Formats: structure tokens, C-alpha cells, sequence
């Protein structure tokens, strides 16, 4: 069996031809007080010809605008050290530490999508007093812990059994690992903005951190090796799909300051010119 | 088993691909869907909404509301120009931080017509007429009302309806233009002149203001995604 | 949310006249972070005085001790004044020769 | 026996006053002193008599700086106006032969409001301030693990290594110096007073005997000196006559005899 | 075999591809990047009374 | 065509200088349906004792006034039975009709923007700090924007060019909005449905939207006109619903 799928091409409006006029119709006069935005085309104010337009608005869909991978975290960890906390990497999942995707997501108040995650891991050898060795390829474990699960205390802890948490084992030299996550939220959509508190007495914590609760990532070396220690770096890449968005907002003008709040330093509206009439001359002899 | 061959491009990570992949939580039950008001389906719906333009962007007025209003007054000021600027919706300081400009700065190309709406904000006893003119590229900006009247213009008469529209039509050699514009893909300029002047009775304030709104028409489109040059960070945790 | 302090005076060595000694003014039971404590010789506010680093107890009660060098004398003995945020009057407790 | 740490941070310090200071007590007495105006820990001088070469006395500074900055940052999570004061009690104590038991609790303006939970390495409590301070503290992306190591693999280790490195400083036990005297009072009575000077261990029992009859405990006051030892002093109001029979009983770890003192 | 055949993105002035789904979860399919529909009047003219573009806005 | 009348409960508003009525996203307030609810008990619907016009207190438009903002709900928590139901329930839901009034003679000039912003999360003046509830709202009394950058303490970054949210104010027309041009109309009307990511929510913990009023062109007159020009706001709930009856909250 095979089914044919028919998808409609959506192209912009054509231009009709128009001649002179002298009448009591007035398309160019209006009143912006009503909140209305004027629906006037060029063929209302000038004489136009007929144009068959073939342009398409397909690259400005939400699916095509948001569906690209972007870095959202970067972390380091060692094979051996005298600290015991630098032996693994750990963090909480959100798209608010790398500003380019934060600004792009925050054009809308509510979003809902499935996610696709890719990792990129690299290693290097710590520069020491003497080199020269032969080392097999390294293996890394990536564990995803849902909210409320037990937390590893070290690299030799029992918790790494991953009896029910989903985990990835990856050895260097192969394709980057990749997996898919569905829409995991207790609400009906994620929220980029929240004007509320956590406690009913109107105090506690304010804003976005009241609603995130989507888990953690832990990353470690599986070998437990390297008489000469190495150090690695992991980078995570999100990509949403099957997206829906609600209630657009104005883009952000000021530079971010931290990942939790929306605090800012006051900035200007735009940059200056010479005067309200200045245009530079470009046709010079 | 089945004989196969690996072609170039294997085991690479291309950021803009789309393949299927294994799910890490099999048989998950998603929350049902709610009909929320205000669903967006295309960014070209946002660019079709007016937004105030900061035309008066001179020194000393970049962080005040004065940046939005164009001054005008009564008396003999016919030799003086009201305002003027270049049509670069994604590169000019005047247009680049509006809704239309912020949407354009995510793309490389654009095409279509534009609308500039003007609203007069004087008292109800003031009268006047203005000339609003657009000049396609190929010459310098006009320096008198006589030169400006030779382009695409409209004469706006202030009355009950407080607003007027100057539609800027698409007149170009190519089908698209660069958002980072140059001599080769210029679009022209816009100027404003007194047509008869402002007349008021006694007992009113002297000066009046005009405001500008910009939006896109129904034949507008963009293409070739890129990154925006406005936001930037120095380290993580920001 | 505040607690009023309580004071007790004593001395490490037995109070033998001529036998010098270390006098102790022990304050406890108050939950601001700061306090004023002085020891005086019949009004002679002691110049040579050193304190201890203020710690707190299991009920988060602040305690401290001012200890100084003196000589028990049937003529002159000592007192201890304490000024606080809770008490409108700086309290003076004079050196008991038996406690 | 237990090793514990008192941490204190004030919101608005006076001129010349530190904004953060820590004390360290192992067993019933102190061995450390530290604040925020100098920036490194000190000894007490009668515990190890060994100036550890930047390896036991700077790990102290190493984590005390971290806790200092956490405490001084905590105040910028509360939106309130009033002056604050944050206190912390940390440490651990020994089991039977192994299996130490830790403790980490915190108080705000004199009210115990949050503590540390080990199975998820998180600070937690009930008040809104508890949640605010906990969120801010754990958003520094490493503090939970650095604290959990301090409660399970550093304090028991230092505790056991102090158990056998200078244990010759744990046998402090010295009989007291007693002052059973009399006090004139309102016509009809007289006040007995019983003292005890410079006894090293804290435990001490005071009770009054009329002739051979128990008379109660009195009001026993207890206060440490500048030496680690302690002073006790109780009082009791009794009759005006028969005062030369009262002979109170006191036993102490330094007293090998139920010392009843004569006037 | 449950294959979907649909047209490709071409221009204007052999043309369709084939797809098969291999996994049980719809969260694992590929992106739905061929759905195009506008609705601008929701944001550009949300007024209760209709305006007709050739009549005066008021009166 | 410029006259208009609105009746709700035992309240009526008339106007003779109306522009139009904005319906936020083309959708009117409605009751929750059976195939989208989650709470299981029977709700209460007072229906004329709550759906009613309440009037806040006025503000004085001067020569140099940056603007004002209110938070909804929590501006209506002391308005009769609507607030009483608010104190005794755990979940509530309602839409709104907002009406702003400001009149002046034909010899004055000015221009105001009236905009309702869903979830207008605001930022403190100290960038590494947090906000209070007192510096966010004041009940029925409005909070005032500032013309320059504020320093203060715990206070919102109140400078008006950024709207306390880190954006450009001239871009606020993406939300439902109207203008009051002192030579065209004297009133503005917005009808706003219930907007959230959950079907119902607690009315004390969460500020649904913010009403901002910002003068783009300042007020001006000359030498005999009235110098006192007030602005007044009037709000009416619509299709209110409550679930989860228990004892009364305190603050």
C-alpha cells in the first residue's frame, strides 16, 4: 500500500491593474486610534500594471524558523584529579544559557514541541612533565535523571547502574550520539514568561524558575584509566520539532545578565545621525 | 546480508538535517492540547503590524520619548524640510529596531511593498496640508518641494480622519534585495514638505507633532535564514 | 523576634586578697548580632580588657565572655555594664564575692 | 565527641566589624578562629602544637572562603528591607566504630528554617525564604557536591585523624576549687552559696545537705573561663540558724571523693 | 508497506519523494516542515465592527 | 457611529466619542467546556454579583508624566463579591472588559497609548537582585514609570523607554491596544479573554496581565484652559468561575 499526500503551495497575492480615479472613496484616509492596521495595497494610491507573483512564504513558517540545532551547554571533566567534583559534569536542562536561541524562543509567550538532542564530545591530554603513551579509545556515559531521582555522589557510586533512567554509552571516533524527547510538561505548554510567585503569600521565588522541573544530565568517563590524565568537553545541541506557539511578543532590546531573571541595564532606542533631514549623497562626479 | 556501499557525507553532523531517531521514553502520554488564543503560524503575520518609528534620532534624545515625534509649527517655514530618510528597512538606524526590522534582520533577502502611516497630534483647531514623497534610486535626495513633487507623492489634508498612508511600491530590477544593502540594491528615500502650512487660532500651544508607523503589505516575503547581529554574550551563564 | 540578655559575674582563681585573679563577665541569651559590654572598677572602666569571639548555642542564643586581670581587694571591687538593643537602660551588675 | 562549625553572617555590619565569621568546636571546646576581614584561619595553640605546612590549615581557608561567599550572596535573594542575620551549624559525629552521622542546619533571625538533605544533596525547608535561598545557593552549579563531600568524606576524615594525632589533648580533667560561703539576707534567713573553679570536663552535680538530709539542688550557674575549664556557682536560701550543719555534696570527674566541704 | 509519496519543493515560471516510518513513537518522526497557512486578521484587525477600506474610518 | 453603550449586571456605560471596540485576539470570553477541564467538583458562577463594572481611582495627567501600570487581578481583590469569592476559593477564571476615560477641550493636545500585556514579567534595578510584591503592585493605586534610570533599592527598573521589561516601547503595538488622541476620541475599550497555559489558576499567586498607559505626546494647553486633566479606568469581569472552596486566606 502507498498513500498520496497532497500539500498546498501558499504564494503571495498578485497585483491588479488600476487606472485614474476621481470619487468620494478614500482608501488612504484612516484612523489608527481604533487599533486597526490599514489594509491598503499599492493599486489603491497609484496606477499599476498586472503582475503574476510567484513568491512563496515558506521559509518564514514557525517550523522552518525554529528547527535548527544550537548549542545550549558546554562542560568540562577529567579522568583523574585531586578534587573528586571535577571528575564528572552535571547540569540542569533549559534553553537559557546561550543567548542566540533564548532570544529566538522568547518571541512567543507559550510554546509546545518535541525535542531532538545531539552531543559532541572531545578530549585532550593534560600537558605534563613527560609525554609518550599508547591509549585505547575512550568511552563516555551520559545519564538523564528525571526530577526527583537519586543523585550520583561520585564516579564510582552505585547510582550509575541506570536501571530505569535512560542512558547512552558512546566510544570516541563514531557518529555523535542523538536521541528524541517528547513534550514532557504538566501544563498544556511550556512558558517562557511567568508573572507570578511560588508561594501563595506572594513571596518566595519569582519568575521562570518556578516552572522548569525537567531533569538533569550527568556525564562521566567509563574507563577509569589514564595514568597520564586526560580532560574532556561535552557540548549539547537542541532542535525542536512539531512546534506550536502562542501570543507573540516584541524582541528583546537589552543584553541579558543571567539565566534565571530578566534583569537588564537601560539602553538606548537606536543610534544617532546628524539631523532629522540628513541623507548622504551617493551620486557624485 | 544485503550488500551496501557508504557514500560521502557519512557519520557527519549537519545542523540543519532532519532524520528520524530513537525516542528515549517509549510510549509516553502527552498532556492534551488546549485552544489558547493568539496562535502564530508564520512570521509574516508579525511584520504586518504597525509599530512606531524613531525618526528624531539625534544627540540628546536617544533615551527619551522625544525620539518618536516629529516637530512642526505655524508661521512661514515653507523653505524648511520636515523630515527625510533612506528606505533601508534592515540596515538604517531609523528602521532596524522596529518589528519589521527585527524580523528582517533574521533573513538575508526580502521583497514587497511597504506602508508608512502618519498621524497628526495637534489640537482640534489646527489646520494644515503636507506633501509626502518617495523617490526611486538613481539621483540625490531632493532639496526643494519642486524637486520632490516629481516622484511618487501624496498630499495629505488634516481633518477628522487623523491618519494618512504613503504606500511605497516595489520598483526594482531584481526580484529580491539584500537586507545588508549596498549601492547596487538601493531603494530610494522619503521626504516631507509643507504644502500650505499650519494655521491655528488664539489660545492654543505653538508647536505640534507628527508620528510615523511602518508595516508590510500582503505581497511581502523574506528568505535565506541567518543570525541576528544584535544580541551577543561574552561567556556562558547569561 | 528578639531576646533579652542575662549576665553573670565570677572569677577563675579563688577570691583571695593579694592573690590576683581573672574576673569573668559572662553574657548569654540575646539574638541581635551586636552588644556593648564594659567592666568597671567602682566606675573605673577597665582599659586592659580582652574578649572572646562571640559564638552561639543550640537554641541560636548568642553567648560571650569578657575576661580581665584584677586583684580582689576589700577596698575596691568591680562591676560590669551591658548595653543592648532590647533594654532601655544599660544594666550594671557588681562583682559578687561568693558567686 | 563531635566536630562542628558555627557560621554567622550579618546583613549590615558596623565600621570595623566583619560581615562573616566562623568558629570551630571539636568535643566540648573550640580550636579555630576565623573571620572575613583577614581571610585565613587560625589555630587555638593548645591542640596540635604543629604548624601544618599549608596543608591542614589552608584547606580550612579553602572551603571557608567558599562558604563566606555563599553566605554573603544569600542576602541578595531576599527582597525584604529589614536587616537580616543568617546562622549555620555544620559538622559530624562518630558512630560505634564507624558510620559517622552528619548535621547541617541553618537559622534565619533565630529561627531554624532549612537544613541539608543528603539523598538528593539539596538545602530544603518550608518557608518562602528557605526556597529562595536554596534556589540561589544551588544555582552556583557546584555547591551541592562540594557540601556533600564536606559532610561525608572530609569531616569524618579530619575527625578520625584528630582522634589519633593529638589525643593527649583530650584528658583534661581537674578537680575544682570550691567556695561554700554564707550570705546575710532579710531578717530570718541566710543564703548558702557553693562554687567550683577550673574543672575541665563540663559535667558536675550540685546538691545541698542540711545535716544528712538532701535539701535540693539550688540554682546552679555554669560559665566557662578563658582557659577551657569551667566555673559553677549555686545558691540556696535556708534558715537563719543551723547554718553550720549545711554541707553540700559535689562529685566531679576530677573528684575521686564525694567532696562535701566545710564552712 | 505504509509508504507516503508527496511532492518536492520546486520552482515555477520525478517531483515527489517517498517516506517510511520505522519507530513506534510519533515523537521520533521527522519535522513537519511543509505546512503553510496564514491568518493575519487575528493580529492586524481585531475590531468588533467591520471596516471596509474605502469608507472613512469614523462617522 | 461614535456613540456606544455597554451594560453588565446593574452597570451601564455610555459614550459619545468612541473609536471602536478591540477584541483581543478575535475571541470572546467563554465558560470552560467539559472536554478541556481537569478539576472534578462542581464550580460556582455568581454571574451578576461579580460580572460588573468596578471603578479604580483616578490619576492626574501632567505636563511631564511618564505613565502608569496596574496588575490584573490583585487590583480587584477588594471589590465586593468578586474579591470575596477570590479569598475563599483555590481556582478562578474570568475574562475582562477594560474602559479608559479621559476628556479635554478642543484647545488641548496629547496622545496616550493603552495596552494590555499578558505576563509582563519585570526586572529589578539591581541586576543581581530580586523584586518585591510591593514594588510590583499596589492594589487599586497605580505604579508610576520614570523618565530616567532608577537606582533605588528592590524597585523595578522604571525607565519608560524600556517598559520595565527590556524591550522597546514603540514595539508594544504587538499586543491588544488602543490610542487616545485628544482631538479624536475620549475613551478606549478592550475586551480580553482568559489567556493561560492551564485551564484555571490561583488568583493570588499569578498576575494574569498588566494594563499600561503611556503618553507618547505630552499634554499641552495655553494660559486659560483647565490645568487639571484626570484619567480613569473601569474594569468588568466576564464569565467568572471558581473551584476549590475552603477557609479564607490571609495576607
Amino acid at each position: 500500500v502507498v498513500e498520496a499526500v497532497e500539500n498546498a503551495v501558499a504564494r503571495v497575492a498578485d497585483t491588479i491593474s488600476s487606472g485614474p480615479s476621481n470619487s468620494q472613496a478614500v482608501p488612504a484616509l484612516t484612523a489608527v486610534e481604533t487599533g486597526h492596521t490599514s489594509q491598503v495595497t499599492p493599486s489603491d494610491t497609484i496606477q499599476t500594471r498586472h503582475v503574476r507573483n510567484y513568491h512563496s512564504r515558506s521559509e518564514s513558517s514557525i517550523e522552518n524558523f525554529l528547527c535548527r540545532s544550537a548549542c545550549v551547554y558546554m562542560g568540562e571533566y577529567h579522568t583523574t584529579n585531586t578534587d573528586t567534583s571535577k571528575l564528572f559534569a552535571s547540569w540542569t536542562i533549559n534553553a537559557r544559557r546561550m543567548v542566540q536561541m533564548r532570544r529566538k524562543l522568547e518571541l512567543f509567550t507559550y510554546v509546545r514541541f518535541d525535542m531532538e538532542v545531539t552531543f559532541v564530545i572531545t578530549s585532550k591530554q593534560d600537558q605534563g612533565t613527560q609525554l609518550g603513551q599508547d591509549m585505547p579509545p575512550l568511552t563516555h556515559q551520559i545519564m538523564y535523571i528525571p526530577p526527583g531521582g537519586p543523585i550520583p555522589k561520585s564516579v564510582t557510586d552505585y547510582t550509575w547502574q541506570t536501571s530505569t533512567n535512560p542512558s547512552i554509552f558512546w566510544t570516541e571516533g563514531n557518529a555523535p550520539p542523538r536521541m528524541s524527547i517528547p513534550f514532557i510538561s504538566i501544563g498544556n505548554a511550556y512558558s517562557n514568561f511567568y508573572d507570578g510567585w511560588s508561594h501563595f503569600s506572594q513571596n518566595g521565588v519569582y519568575g521562570y524558575n518556578t516552572l522548569n522541573h525537567m531533569g538533569q544530565i550527568y556525564v562521566r568517563h567509563v574507563n577509569g584509566s589514564s595514568p597520564l590524565p586526560m580532560t574532556s568537553t561535552v557540548r549539547m545541541y537542541f532542535k525542536p520539532k512539531h512546534v506550536k506557539v502562542w501570543v507573540p511578543r516584541p524582541p528583546r532590546l537589552c543584553q541579558y545578565k543571567n539565566a534565571s531573571t530578566v534583569n537588564f541595564t537601560p539602553t538606548n532606542i537606536t543610534e544617532k545621525r546628524q539631523s532629522i533631514n540628513y541623507i548622504p549623497e551617493t551620486v557624485k562626479p | 546480508g544485503l550488500p551496501v556501499m557508504n557514500t560521502p557525507g557519512s557519520n557527519q553532523f549537519l545542523t540543519s538535517d532532519d532524520f528520524q531517531s530513537p525516542s528515549a521514553m517509549p510510549q509516553f502520554d502527552v498532556t492534551p492540547e488546549l485552544n489558547i488564543p493568539g496562535e502564530v503560524q508564520n512570521l509574516m503575520e508579525i511584520a504586518e503590524v504597525d509599530s512606531v518609528v524613531p525618526v528624531n534620532n539625534v544627540e540628546g534624545k536617544l533615551d527619551t520619548m522625544e525620539i518618536y515625534r516629529i516637530p512642526v509649527q505655524s508661521g512661514n517655514h515653507q523653505s524648511s524640510q520636515v523630515f527625510g530618510f533612506q528606505v533601508q528597512p534592515g540596515l538604517d538606524n531609523v528602521f532596524k529596531h522596529t518589528l519589521l526590522g527585527e524580523i528582517l534582520n533574521y533573513y538575508a533577502h526580502w521583497s514587497g511593498s511597504i506602508k508608512l502611516t502618519f498621524v497628526f497630534c495637534g489640537s482640534a483647531m489646527a489646520t494644515g496640508k503636507f506633501l509626502l514623497a518617495y523617490a526611486p534610486p538613481g539621483a540625490n535626495a531632493p532639496k526643494s518641494r519642486k524637486d520632490a513633487m516629481l516622484g511618487t507623492h501624496i498630499i495629505w489634508d488634516v481633518g477628522l480622519q487623523s491618519s494618512c498612508v504613503l504606500c511605497i511600491p516595489w520598483i526594482s530590477q531584481t526580484h529580491y534585495r539584500l537586507v545588508q544593502q549596498d549601492e547596487y540594491t538601493s531603494a530610494g528615500n522619503v521626504t516631507c514638505w509643507y504644502q500650505t502650512g499650519i494655521v491655528v487660532p488664539a489660545g492654543t500651544p505653538t508647536s505640534c507633532s507628527i508620528m510615523c508607523f511602518v508595516s508590510a503589505c500582503n505581497d511581502f516575503s523574506v528568505r535565506l535564514l541567518k543570525d541576528t547581529p544584535f544580541i551577543e554574550q561574552s561567556a556562558l551563564l547569561q | 523576634i528578639q531576646r533579652t540578655p542575662k549576665i553573670q559575674v565570677y572569677s577563675r582563681h579563688p577570691a583571695e586578697n593579694g592573690k590576683s585573679n581573672f574576673l569573668n563577665c559572662y553574657v548569654s541569651g540575646f539574638h541581635p548580632s551586636d552588644i556593648e559590654v564594659d567592666l568597671l572598677k567602682n566606675g573605673e572602666r577597665i582599659e586592659k580588657v580582652e574578649h572572646s569571639d562571640l559564638s552561639f548555642s543550640k537554641d541560636w542564643s548568642f553567648y560571650l565572655l569578657y575576661y580581665t586581670e584584677f586583684t580582689p581587694t576589700e577596698k575596691d571591687e568591680y562591676a560590669c555594664r551591658v548595653n543592648h538593643v532590647t533594654l532601655s537602660q544599660p544594666k550594671i551588675v557588681k562583682w559578687d564575692r561568693d558567686m | 565527641l563531635s566536630l562542628l562549625y558555627h557560621l554567622t553572617a550579618v546583613s549590615s555590619p558596623a565600621p570595623g566589624t566583619p560581615a562573616f565569621w566562623v568558629s570551630g568546636w571539636l568535643g566540648p571546646q573550640q580550636y579555630l578562629s576565623y573571620n572575613s576581614l583577614r581571610g585565613e584561619a587560625e589555630p587555638c595553640g593548645a591542640w596540635v602544637w604543629e604548624n601544618q605546612v599549608s596543608w591542614y590549615w589552608e584547606k580550612e581557608t579553602t572551603d571557608l572562603r567558599i562558604k563566606e561567599k555563599l553566605f554573603l550572596e544569600a542576602f541578595k535573594a531576599l527582597g525584604g528591607k529589614g536587616p537580616y542575620t543568617l546562622q549555620g551549624l555544620l559538622g559530624c559525629e562518630l558512630g560505634p566504630d564507624n558510620t559517622s552521622v552528619p548535621t547541617a542546619k541553618f537559622a534565619l533571625n533565630g529561627e531554624e528554617f532549612m537544613n541539608f538533605d543528603l539523598k538528593q544533596g539539596t538545602w530544603g525547608g518550608d518557608w518562602p525564604e528557605a526556597l529562595a535561598i536554596s534556589q540561589r545557593w544551588q544555582q552556583q552549579d557546584k555547591a551541592a557536591n562540594k557540601e556533600l563531600t564536606f559532610l561525608l568524606f572530609s569531616c569524618p576524615h579530619r575527625l578520625r585523624e584528630h582522634l589519633e594525632r593529638g589525643r593527649g589533648n583530650l584528658e583534661w580533667k581537674e578537680p575544682p576549687s570550691m567556695r561554700l560561703k554564707a550570705r546575710p539576707s532579710s531578717p530570718g534567713f541566710s543564703v548558702l552559696t557553693c562554687s567550683a573553679f577550673s574543672f575541665y570536663p563540663p559535667e558536675l552535680q550540685l546538691r545541698f545537705l542540711r545535716n544528712g538530709l538532701a535539701a535540693g539542688t539550688g540554682q546552679g550557674d555554669f560559665g566557662p573561663n578563658s582557659d577551657g575549664s569551667f566555673h559553677a556557682s549555686s545558691s540556696l536560701t535556708v534558715k537563719s540558724g543551723d547554718e553550720h550543719h549545711y554541707c553540700c555534696i559535689v562529685q566531679h570527674a576530677g573528684l575521686a571523693q564525694p567532696l562535701r566541704v566545710e564552712l | 508497506m505504509g509508504a507516503q509519496v508527496s511532492t518536492q519543493k520546486t520552482g515555477a515560471h520525478i517531483i515527489h519523494y517517498t517516506n517510511i516510518n520505522y519507530y513506534k513513537d510519533a515523537a521520533s518522526n521527522s519535522a513537519n516542515r511543509q505546512d503553510f497557512s496564514q491568518d493575519p486578521g487575528k493580529f492586524t484587525e481585531p475590531v468588533k465592527d467591520i471596516m471596509v477600506k474605502s469608507l472613512p474610518a469614523l462617522n | 457611529d461614535r456613540v456606544r453603550s455597554i451594560t453588565l449586571g446593574n452597570s451601564t456605560i455610555t459614550t459619545q466619542e468612541s473609536a471602536n471596540v478591540v477584541v483581543a485576539y478575535g475571541r470572546w470570553p467563554e465558560y470552560l467546556k467539559d472536554n478541556e477541564a481537569t478539576a472534578e467538583d462542581q464550580p460556582t458562577q455568581p454571574d451578576v454579583a461579580t460580572c460588573r463594572f468596578y471603578t479604580l481611582e483616578s490619576v492626574t495627567w501632567e505636563r511631564d508624566s511618564p505613565g502608569w501600570w496596574w496588575k490584573f487581578p490583585d487590583a480587584l481583590k477588594d471589590m465586593g463579591l468578586f474579591g470575596q469569592n477570590m479569598y475563599y476559593h483555590y481556582l478562578g477564571r474570568a475574562g475582562y472588559t477594560i474602559h479608559v476615560q479621559c476628556n479635554a477641550s478642543k484647545f488641548h493636545q496629547g496622545c496616550l497609548m493603552v495596552v494590555c500585556v499578558p505576563e509582563a514579567e519585570m526586572g529589578c534595578s539591581q541586576v543581581d537582585g530580586t523584586v518585591n510584591e510591593h514594588s510590583l503592585s499596589e492594589g487599586e493605586t497605580a505604579k508610576k514609570f520614570a523618565s530616567t534610570s532608577t537606582n533605588g533599592t528592590n524597585t523595578v527598573q522604571s525607565i519608560v523607554t524600556n517598559a520595565g521589561m527590556g524591550v522597546g516601547v514603540g514595539n508594544l503595538t504587538i499586543f491588544p491596544h488602543q490610542w487616545i488622541n485628544l482631538r479624536t476620541n475620549n475613551c478606549a475599550t478592550i475586551v480580553m479573554p482568559y489567556i493561560n497555559n492551564v485551564p484555571m489558576d490561583n488568583m493570588f499567586r499569578h498576575h494574569n496581565f498588566t494594563l499600561m498607559i503611556i503618553p507618547f505626546v505630552p499634554l499641552d494647553y495655553s494660559s486659560d484652559s483647565s490645568t487639571y486633566v484626570p484619567i480613569t479606568v473601569t474594569v468588568a469581569p466576564m464569565c467568572a468561575e471558581y473551584n476549590g472552596l475552603r477557609l479564607a486566606t490571609s495576607l
